[PDB]
């Protein structure tokens, strides 16, 4: 039965190099080819290539040039994933498993240790530099809401740490205001939007505000949405 | 060349859900299909290998087919230990590698489906003025928790610059998600539209926006 171990998890800057151990327990190493896979936080499967483990011999897929290299230690069983000048959009977990060779047909030989996982290995790559956000307003539109209705909002752009508190005019507009669960960019930085829908005959005379706080930079913004 | 599999997948306990995994001759077509188990947070499993054939452990509920250049997993008996994200792959002649499918989630219903509502804003006046364009796609009101966004520019698909929540639940006990297209200004400009494109189980919805 395989079992691969995997190097634990890994907190880097952007520029720094990283080395991912991927360890064969309880099985023959040269038996099967390592495949590595990554996936970004929330996301899907990205194959990156494989290494022989006979040969040593590695093979890239398109996406993965220069800073991602395979490397092997056959004197312990260990096949190595390292990622040069780490970039914040290499944020994700890598995996390594074994793997199948192409088959002609179903004829021949098949183990089930051909594909078996790795729990991955989480690698970080972020400054942690505190920014304070952009905040830009989302003038409303009535395409989405209901009859006599429209959506404006705030778009809160590029700030680090979490969090980010939205408030509608100070407190006082509650009622069909949703702030959306900020996304973490491949940039390392979040963005959110908070949005509200209010009736379309105020726009000519209800002020709409939104109140950005971001404690991590002490930064409070009140920006005025106007159609 | 990409496996295109459906956002999310559902039925009620014991019903059976059966999971596209749609490709190209050059991989479906001219090399074998593999389906993978992957609970989140956890490692994927091997679930089907050679498009057909299970390994030890794996119940025969589950089941895999290959028709010409698509494939597809049929889980009968659906319960709640099923849920999970499953990938389909196989070997692409073009990329020469091994693809992956972009995943399908699939959800025992606590709740009939719901369709997503779709909001798409433009760059404010006020960015373009800082010298970048940001185009807002949000996605309310939809369940099963699972959507594919893809955004197009003048309706070709644009892959650059996008960032994409998973689904949450809001008050209303619906999932929503928001996307994220970012451009330059002279791009913004320059084309005629873009579009935010949601899938999600029957529905597409696809919002455009012009400068
Ligand atoms: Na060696
Ligand atoms: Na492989
Ligand atoms: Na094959
Ligand atoms: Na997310």
């Amino acid at each position: 039965q395989v079992h691969l171990v995997q190097s634990g998890s890994e907190l880097k800057k952007p520029g720094a190099s990283v080395k991912v151990s991927c360890k064969a327990s309880g099985y023959s190493f040269s038996r099967y080819g390592i495949k590595w896979v990554r996936q970004a936080p929330g996301q899907g499967l990205e194959w990156m290539g494989w290494i022989n483990t006979r040969s040593g011999v590695p093979a890239y897929a398109q996406g993965f040039t220069g800073r991602f290299v395979f490397s092997l230690d056959t004197s312990v069983d260990t096949a190595f994933l390292e990622i040069s000048s780490l970039k914040t959009e290499d944020t994700g977990i890598y995996y390594c498993a074994t793997r199948p060779p192409r088959f002609y047909d179903k004829t021949e030989y098949w183990e089930d240790g051909f594909d078996v996982w790795g729990r991955g290995t989480l690698v970080t790559v972020s400054s942690a530099s505190t920014k304070g956000p952009s905040v830009f307003p989302l003038a409303p539109s009535s395409k989405s809401t209901s009859g006599g209705t429209a959506a404006l909002g705030c778009l809160v752009k590029d700030y680090f740490p979490e969090p980010v508190t939205v408030s509608w005019n100070s407190g006082a507009l509650t009622s069909g205001v949703h702030t959306f669960p900020a996304v973490l960019q491949s940039s390392g930085l979040y963005s959110l939007s908070s949005v509200v829908t209010v009736p379309s005959s105020s726009l000519g005379t209800q002020t709409y505000i939104c109140n950005v706080n971001h404690k991590p930079s002490n930064t409070k913004v009140d920006k005025r949405v106007e159609p | 060349s990409v496996l295109t599999q459906p956002p999310s997948a559902s039925g009620t306990p014991g019903q059976s859900v059966n999971i596209s995994c749609s490709g190209s001759s050059s991989n479906i077509g001219n090399s074998y299909v593999y389906w993978y188990q992957q609970l989140p947070g956890t490692a994927p499993k091997l679930l089907i290998y050679r498009n057909n054939r299970r390994p030890s452990g794996v119940p025969d509920r589950f089941s895999g087919s290959k028709s010409d250049t698509s494939a597809s997993l049929a889980i009968s008996g659906l319960r709640s230990e099923d849920e999970a994200d499953y990938y389909c792959a196989t070997w692409d002649d073009s990329l020469s590698g091994r693809l992956f499918g972009g995943g399908t989630k699939l959800t025992v219903l606590g709740q009939p489906k719901a369709a997503p509502s779709v909001t798409l804003f433009p760059p404010s006046s006020e960015e373009l003025q800082a010298n970048k364009a940001t185009l807002v796609c949000l996605i309310s009101d939809f369940y099963p928790g699972a959507v594919t966004v893809a955004w197009k520019a003048d309706s070709s698909p644009v892959k650059a610059g996008v960032e994409t929540t998973t689904p949450s639940k809001q008050s209303n006990n619906k999932y929503a998600a928001s996307s994220y297209l970012s451009l330059t200004p002279e791009q913004w400009k320059s084309h005629r539209s873009y579009s935010c494109q949601v899938t999600h189980e029957g529905s597409t919805v696809e919002k455009t926006v012009a400068p």
